[PDB]
């Protein structure tokens, strides 16, 4: 489903907040 | 994770929550104990943001 | 006190918006090209006020005790000189220090005693066959003025009034506020042409004087004039004509408005702070051009409504009678520690036996003791002198 | 005496309150006051304690003096408000985004 | 002497000296302590101001 290869899926396998006021 | 434990210090002072100096303190005589949290949190912030 | 009207038919009033009207000058510093925020009392733009009517050639005259807040805007269209003078006070019954501006046709009574008001004070008029003028005959104001504080004679002047009718003709605009001592009034004159509606125009209030005196003002009334003609029996019944006039109260809101200044000095534009969206962001980004992009206002937050209290049910009350006010306690070198517990703590009730003579708390707020909950409570008794007390202290030798 | 270091047991002369949970209210258990929902809980606690603080040194679960239950800490101010328009000389139309 | 609710306005006695332009030296206008040379300008301000 995605716009991805095999070797580009395999890079994403290798690599409470907002309460205070840290948002991403 | 730096700025948690920011808000955790005392900074010299009794506690850290704002909501434990008012319920002991009156605002009269409080003023310089709130004073120290906001100086100790705004040289925290101005060395996160550099 | 004065007398009263008979059978007054109040009909139900309407409610009209502000068009860019209620801005003066909070300030007395001259400012030029400069655009910044001010924070003080002014009237927001597109709101909804009480407007009041007074046309009569029916029995239109009504008016009420509104009571008085922090900045009250009072826009009348005088066409005919109806509305005269104000009061301001409390209980208006010679017990306080009330406020009494006439505008009487001879002169300006700006004088602060203790004048007796009746249930409605007006002003009376007469309409005579030969004379064309408007002279005041009737004054039903006050009864009797004692203690005095502030006197005020304006300098004699030839006014004969009004006789106007149709459209409006002149615009009289009056702002008060009560700021501790200071009474500041903003009149400013402004020559319309219009049927009715409030203009749309845009124009700074000016002050006239202020009062530096201590009044306490609560409620107000707008005190009106009646005109009675040779062809009405003039008296207090139904031989009376409330005129032909329109007044607009309102209230004025800590607002920010954003001030533009030109190279005259004078306020030409205010645009809102905190009205609508778009607005806003020309507050925000002091400017009066926004660009086409994406900015960052203020962030979301919901205000807490009720306050539940979770605290364990003691039915107990501590001995006050063996710890405090007793037969004989230890000494200073061999104080006995009391636990107290498992009971019911006040300080409020320690006054029926023994009055405290020195209360001084320290590390503790000596209001906030029944705030936040007491634990293990250690009592030192010991009995010393009087020249002992003051080294008593954390942190002396 | 001491203050934020024992369970209470004595306090001062204020009455109780019904609970009201699922509500963002000011809450009040042995003297902390604070501001936050009240919701249901699944997790475990040791029949031994009374506050609870994670990782960020803030009051997640507490156990209630009276109906003896664990409830959870967490404040309804969550959310931002973030306007956008394309502009003053072309439409007075604007667009609040909710973040 | 009482002082009310109302700030005071009478500040007496109140004593004045000379004036001197065109020189960079000390001057006190108003209740405004300033120091620079009192040039002359071209626009006026407001009555009340």
């Amino acid at each position: 489903p995605s716009k991805r290869s095999f070797i580009e899926d395999l890079l994403f396998n290798k690599v409470a907040q907002k309460f205070n006021g840290l948002t991403v | 994770n730096t700025l948690v434990k920011q808000l955790s210090s005392n900074f010299g002072a009794i506690s850290s929550v704002l909501n434990d100096i008012l319920s002991r303190l009156d605002p009269p005589e409080a003023e310089v104990q709130i004073d120290r949290l906001i100086t100790g949190r705004l040289q925290s912030l101005q060395t996160y943001v550099t | 006190q004065c007398v009263n009207l008979t059978t007054r038919t109040q009909l139900p009033p309407a409610y009209t918006n502000s068009f860019t009207r209620g801005v003066y000058y909070p300030d007395k510093v001259f400012r030029s090209s400069v655009l910044h925020s001010t924070q003080d009392l002014f009237l927001p733009f597109f709101s909804n006020v009480t407007w009041f009517h007074a046309i009569h050639v029916t029995k239109r005259f009504d008016n009420p005790v509104l009571p008085f807040n922090d900045g009250v805007y009072f826009a009348s269209t005088e066409k005919s000189n109806i509305i005269r003078g104000w009061i301001f006070g409390t209980t208006l019954d010679s017990k306080t220090q009330s406020l009494l501006i006439v505008n009487n046709a001879t002169n300006v009574v700006i004088k602060v005693c203790e004048f007796q008001f009746c249930n409605d004070p007006f002003l009376g008029v007469y309409y005579h066959k030969n004379n064309k003028s408007w002279m005041e005959s009737e004054f039903r104001v006050y009864s009797s003025a004692n203690n005095c504080t502030f006197e005020y004679v304006s300098q004699p002047f030839l006014m004969d009034l009004e006789g106007k009718q149709g459209n409006f003709k002149n615009l009289r605009e009056f702002v008060f506020k009560n700021i501790d001592g200071y009474f500041k009034i903003y009149s400013k004159h402004t020559p319309i042409n219009l049927v009715r509606d409030l203009p749309q125009g845009f124009s700074a209030l000016e002050p006239l004087v202020d009062l530096p005196i201590g009044i306490n003002i609560t409620r107000f009334q707008t005190l009106l004039a009646l005109h009675r003609s040779y062809l009405t029996p003039g008296d207090s019944s139904s031989g009376w004509t409330a005129g032909a006039a329109a007044y607009y109260v309102g209230y004025l809101q800590p607002r920010t408005f954003l001030l533009k200044y030109n190279e005259n000095g004078t306020i030409t534009d205010a645009v809102d702070c905190a009205l609508d969206p778009l607005s806003e962001t020309k507050c925000t980004l002091k400017s009066f051009t926004v660009e086409k992009g994406i900015y960052q206002t203020s962030n979301f937050r919901v205000q807490p409504t009720e306050s539940i209290v979770r605290f364990p049910n003691i039915t107990n009350l501590c001995p006050f009678g063996e710890v405090f006010n007793a037969t004989r306690f230890a000494s200073v070198y061999a104080w006995n520690r009391k636990r107290i517990s498992n009971c019911v703590a006040d300080y409020s009730v320690l006054y029926n036996s023994a009055s405290f003579s020195t209360f001084k708390c320290y590390g503790v707020s000596p209001t906030k003791l029944n705030d936040l909950c007491f634990t293990n409570v250690y009592a030192d008794s010991f009995v010393i002198r009087g020249d002992e007390v003051r080294q008593i202290a954390p942190g002396q030798t | 005496f001491e203050l934020l270091h024992a369970p209470a047991t004595v306090c001062g002369p204020k009455k109780s309150t019904n609970l009201v949970k699922n509500k963002c209210v000011n809450f009040n258990f042995n003297g902390l006051t604070g501001t936050g929902v009240l919701t249901e809980s699944n997790k475990k606690f040791l029949p031994f304690q009374q506050f609870g603080r994670d990782i960020a040194d803030t009051t997640d679960a507490v156990r209630d003096p009276q109906t003896l239950e664990i409830l959870d800490i967490t404040p309804c101010s969550f959310g931002g408000v973030s306007v956008i328009t394309p502009g003053t000389n072309t439409s007075n139309q604007v667009a609040v985004l909710y973040q």
